């Protein structure tokens, strides 16, 4: 089976851009990544910047999760990210996504592997 | 080392 590892790979990184072209870019990746499978992903973040940039991320400043679990860490740095999110209208298997591309700090939880 | 498992927020 997919490995959580495997699992944020596949749902959040997106190095081979920039940033998100069009207004469509969240509604090609959610359905390419496999999101809109069983039903739509309501909300769903892609990064645009390097898995071992990612990764990095474990080693940077310790935050609490919102769950309240102490293994959060947020970047140091902004990092270009796609936030999709989605719409009113959307109903499955026709899912639908507005696209915010922007500059933000991450935080992610991060376990050994 | 340590992976990114989860995606808590961004900024």
């Amino acid at each position: 089976k997919e490995t959580a590892a495997a699992k944020f790979e596949r749902q959040h990184m997106d190095s081979s851009t920039s940033a998100a072209s069009s207004s469509n870019y969240c509604n090609q990746m959610m359905k390419s990544r496999n999101l809109t499978k069983d039903r739509c992903k309501p909300v769903n973040t892609f990064v645009h910047e390097s898995l071992a940039d990612v990764q990095a991320v474990c080693s940077q400043k310790n935050v609490a999760c919102k769950n309240g679990q102490t293994n959060c860490y947020q970047s140091y740095s902004t990092m270009s990210i796609t936030d999709c999110r989605e719409t009113g209208s959307s109903k499955y298997p026709n899912c639908a996504y507005k696209t915010t591309q922007a500059n933000k700090h991450i935080i992610v939880a991060c376990e050994g592997n | 080392p340590y992976v990114p498992v989860h995606f808590d927020a961004s900024v």
